[PDB]
């Protein structure tokens, strides 16, 4: 029962998103026309200005004599599929006999894929990303012998009871999902939807999660997106006694129908901690190297 | 509908049937607090005793509304009102009605 | 009929003589909230002048010796109007956002300042500079309100993330032979339709100058940069007591 | 949380206490995903 | 069909078993304003769900010797909600009411109350007793806010005006026999079609025992009413810092 | 531009004003029908419920056997025209000679009808009134007795210049609307437009004018309409020297095309003062007269 | 005391937005709350005891 005209002629409730822009197809690069020479006013496709944000629109067939070149060359390999469709190392684990770390015939591996730099950085381009995934278990001896040893690979979702040993009752996976495996045997290979609660992982969460007066002895939770727990993944020797056979798990993770939002600055400086974008203040390094001269090469 | 135990304070063997019904008496009309409890069915508290805390434990992510339904069971010449609200998340423990 | 502008939005107006142009974020214009998209079943207050206005913050000076400064969303209105109230008295927010920042000088000044809107602006630490703590930054550092904070180490954003590469996201240049005024309209960036505007900070506002100020001794030294920002689209949901923090 | 919005009024004779019966429940929006393992409910072992 | 209601607004509900009917104010609902009755140019805020909802105010206790109490409109909401945040942040104010007043006793009780919404409720001093001196009544007393306060002279309303024919404005009684709410449904009434909330009340609020209340002891002694009460249509105009009074 | 479903399901913008009633047309009494006995069930128009708030809506055809009376008696005389179309007095000025009030040849009068009990009483059964007036003023000597002298009546409206004396130059009245008479003629008598910059006015302001704290020093301001206060009233003996002949004006007051809102109780106490309702505390008197018994008469 | 549950809603409980709800009731059938292989039993064939 809408009757004056302040209501009438709103745009509020506008739920569909006006954009710019249109996505149009690029499977080759741009061809290129013939360009001529001009020697005219009014019309100066060199000067531009940076202030307004925007990027260059200028051509070389503006800016030099040019002929036709026919571009057949693919634009498919800078495609979000292939850049990380690349399985790459997310987590390595060892399950020792004696030592500190795990001499108990099990261990119990938090998810994050943010401990080795060469996939961190490459997924930390992007603010975030929704994605399938791929995990491969390679399993071995520190020097890389292989034996015949028979492995349990159980997922643990939040809230799920975490095994506190080898011969704990949650190994028995009646509802969470577990996969056994021969050492002997090629590398296990499970595929994973999305998992999250949101539309998406993000590896930057600028605040906190809980409510609550912020201190100095939970500041600690600065960053921690609970939306991006997907809980814990956790590795014993199947039995009930001590291995022995020394054992190292590799975990590598491979995207399939990726899609992500919000480029950022890549990482140019170090990675000291895991979701912390942190840094060593004394040793800054710049993202390039140095000169003696700017007029000297 | 079943049976969500608010009263979950005795720990006793022959108390454990206290823990299914919390009282109502005669106060100063202050508008003074009855109860309290949680909203989060999987976590641990009064829902913990209805099937539906029972199945969410089977499952890690949950969507919906939720019904509580407070049933009466004083004597029919008995009368009063009662206000019976949700806090969304943010707000602390009310200190007042 | 290109530097010239007229923002009128509300009860606030803002005229310039010396823009050039308005950049819109990734080429989308803030809306509201689906019902496909929608999860939350409440009905949303929208207000549509009280809060949807300009608000302005805080002057910061251009010295010579300047180094940066930055500037937290929505955390800069959490104390300010009738969205700021809102803000507390409800757990859910959704807004875009218009940006204006003004800096004004001579034809006998130079200088550029580079203004930037980077989503998720989370905050680094410089591990005790040897690199072996885990430090975590204060809550007056993470979250400092309306009168901004100052970088350290604005060549990485004290975050380990180049300030070259910075254009990628949005951004203008207030070159003062060129322009005095910098506009920039945000959507809402997140996962989630609608999120909480005193725990969450959806994206930071990066004020660097990249030249540095000079003027010869006889003119103004005092040169200010004033923050003035709009909300747009705002939705509001999920009513019980204000909370500050 | 529930208050007293009045009082709980009651004439000579009847009990001046009385007791409130909680039934939860969901809706036809509800949904549940992920399956796990439940948590609060454990078990010593050696069942026989 | 007639005992029962069931009130819904915004993110309230009001269940009663035993009432009379609702009693909608000089036959009109509330409303909005037109534009041909509209003068201020201004685009009116229109918060539908944040302020158009219950608010529980405080308890009165009805004893033997209670002689009356009042409560005027809108201050009671001007320090409670997102209400009265806006209406601190505005200039003007436009909004009906459906008040509510809860009084459950048993079937062994017996008592009415009266229960009158009467427009433009100035109060009158005792002049002193002999009638000499011109005074005039606090801000305590004009205004007192939600906590009301009581009637010293409840036959005359503390106005020279009879209680008896308080019966031509809108009322309704509550007979302890017969039920134990009271609901009214008030428009906006002013010559004007907005005003201030702080500085004009639009009406007051008499709740009165013209029959006292009994009960032989062995019955609960203590019998309390509750004024609940919804803004409705409610409409805000004209921006500024807030101001309390 | 409205998308969503909560703004097109919306009743926010409705202007017209729903009314559960209707005006008809009543010029004479209701007429009675015939009426019988009835001895049936589950029918009692008897019994009621004032805790409705509403009144009874029975009949004399449903409690006792009526004939068929056909009511020939207008309701012509209960309008508010026939009501308030009745001059009364308003207000009363002294000119005299010597004294304290206005021994100096004028005298100002700001216009409140509230100093007589007759009029106020009658005006002050509602809450809210709009109406033209036409204003008549018998000016006669202490006596009655009339002389030949001119006068002088003055309209001062809100921010004109009030006259100090009488020969200043704010009787000039350039734009000002004045009246000049002799009292050995009739009594002036014109007439007033609704002058208000409400749509109407109010003999009863709760609340006050001014913004900012409210102490017991500026306490007096409450219940100050300033959207009733009209002006001022001024009279002079025109001339530039005292007159000999003491003079009295007495202002009689009648409505017209009258509109009035929301009745109120009408008062039971007695005035004390202008625009405040004020009474005496110890002498409360009730509303009517006493018996000594209920029973007897 | 009827036995049944509630048939309320909230529509009928609080001022509610249109939601189109797309998620599935499809992980809460017996086929996949069930078809979870889980430990029946556990036998052993020492060489002694
Ligand atoms: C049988 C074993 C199956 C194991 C399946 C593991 C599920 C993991 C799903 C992929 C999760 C994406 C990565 C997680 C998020 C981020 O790395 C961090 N948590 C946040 O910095
Ligand atoms: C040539 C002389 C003409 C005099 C005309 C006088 C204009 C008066 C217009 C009628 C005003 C209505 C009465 C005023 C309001 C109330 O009585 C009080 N001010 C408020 O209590």
């Amino acid at each position: 029962g809408d009757r004056v005209a302040d209501v009438i002629e709103s745009s509020i409730g506008d739920s569909v998103s006006r954009a710019l822009t249109q996505a149009l197809p690029a499977p080759t690069g741009q061809n290129t026309q013939v360009s001529s020479h001009r020697l005219d006013t009014g019309e100066v496709p060199a000067l531009q200005a940076a202030e307004i944000g925007a990027s260059s629109n200028t051509s070389d067939e503006s800016m030099i004599e040019t002929r036709c070149v026919l571009n057949s060359h693919s634009t498919a390999e800078t495609t979000l599929d292939s850049f990380f469709s690349r399985a790459g190392l997310v987590g390595e684990i060892d399950l020792p006999l004696e030592g500190t770390t795990n001499p108990n015939g099990y261990a119990n591996w938090d998810i994050d894929i943010t401990g080795y730099a060469q996939m961190r950085r490459k997924v930390e381009l992007f603010t975030y990303m929704r994605f399938d995934a791929e995990f491969t278990f390679v399993a071995c001896t520190p020097t890389g012998q292989v034996v015949p040893q028979l492995l349990q690979y159980m997922f643990v979702p939040p809230g799920a009871p975490k095994p506190e040993s080898r011969e704990s009752l949650a190994w028995q996976t009646a509802t969470n999902p577990s996969v056994f495996v021969k050492l002997t045997d090629p590398p296990a290979q499970v595929s994973v939807p999305f998992m999250s609660p949101a539309s998406a992982y993000q590896w930057f969460y600028d605040g906190y999660p809980t409510f609550g007066e912020h201190k100095q002895e939970k500041d600690l939770e600065y960053g921690a997106c609970p939306n991006n727990m997907m809980g814990t993944f956790s590795v014993r020797t199947v039995g009930s006694s001590k291995s022995k056979y020394p054992l190292v798990v590799r975990i590598y993770m491979r995207m399939k129908h990726v899609r992500a939002w919000i480029p950022r600055p890549m990482r140019n400086q170090n990675y000291l901690f895991k979701a912390n974008p942190n840094y060593a203040g004394n040793s800054i390094k710049p993202t390039g190297t140095s000169r003696s001269a700017i007029t000297t090469l | 509908e079943t049976i969500l135990e608010v009263n979950n304070v005795p720990t006793n063997a022959t108390s454990l049937m206290e823990r299914l019904r919390f009282p109502v008496s005669a106060q100063a009309g202050k508008g003074e607090l009855c109860a309290v409890f949680r909203a989060d069915p999987g976590r641990d508290g009064p829902w913990q005793s209805t099937m539906l805390g029972q199945l969410c434990g089977y499952y890690t992510q949950w969507s919906g509304s939720l019904e509580v339904t407070f049933m009466f069971t004083g004597s029919f010449m008995a009368t009063g009102k009662m206000l019976i609200a949700y806090t969304p998340p943010g707000g602390p423990l009310p200190k007042d009605r | 009929s290109d530097r010239v502008a007229q923002l009128t939005i509300g009860n606030s107006t803002i005229t310039t003589q010396e823009a050039a142009n308005i950049i819109v974020g990734y080429g989308e214009w803030p809306s509201y909230c689906s019902d496909d998209d929608a999860t939350a079943v409440d009905k949303p207050t929208r207000p549509d002048v009280s809060v949807n206005r300009f608000y302005t913050l805080d002057t910061k000076l251009w010295e010579k010796s300047s180094k940066g400064w930055y500037w937290k969303f929505p955390d800069v209105l959490t104390e300010t109007g009738v969205f700021g109230q809102n803000a507390q008295f409800h757990y859910l927010y959704r807004s875009g956002f218009c940006i204006h920042v003004q800096c004004n000088a001579s034809k006998f000044h130079q200088g550029a300042l580079l203004v930037a809107i980077l989503p998720e602006y989370v905050i680094g630490t410089v591990a005790g500079g040897t690199g072996t703590e885990d430090s975590h930054p204060p809550y007056k550092q993470t979250q400092p309100g309306a009168d901004g904070f100052e970088l350290q180490h604005p060549y990485v954003l004290d975050a380990g993330i180049p300030i070259s590469q910075l254009t990628v996201c949005h951004h203008q240049r207030i070159n003062l032979r060129t322009n005095n005024c910098a506009t920039i309209i945000v959507p809402y960036m997140n996962t989630l339709p609608f999120d909480s505007a005193l725990n969450h900070c959806n994206f930071g506002l990066l004020v660097v100058p990249i030249s540095p100020l000079d003027f010869d001794q006889g003119a103004t030294p005092v040169i200010p940069i004033t923050i003035t920002l709009a909300p747009m689209c705002s939705e509001f949901a999920g009513l019980r007591q204000a909370v500050t923090q | 949380s529930i208050w007293y919005q009045t009082n709980y009024v009651v004439p000579i004779g009847a009990p001046n206490t009385a007791y409130i019966i909680a039934l939860a429940a969901a809706q036809k929006n509800f949904t549940m995903k992920l399956c796990k393992d439940t948590s609060h409910i454990l078990q010593t072992a050696s069942i026989q």
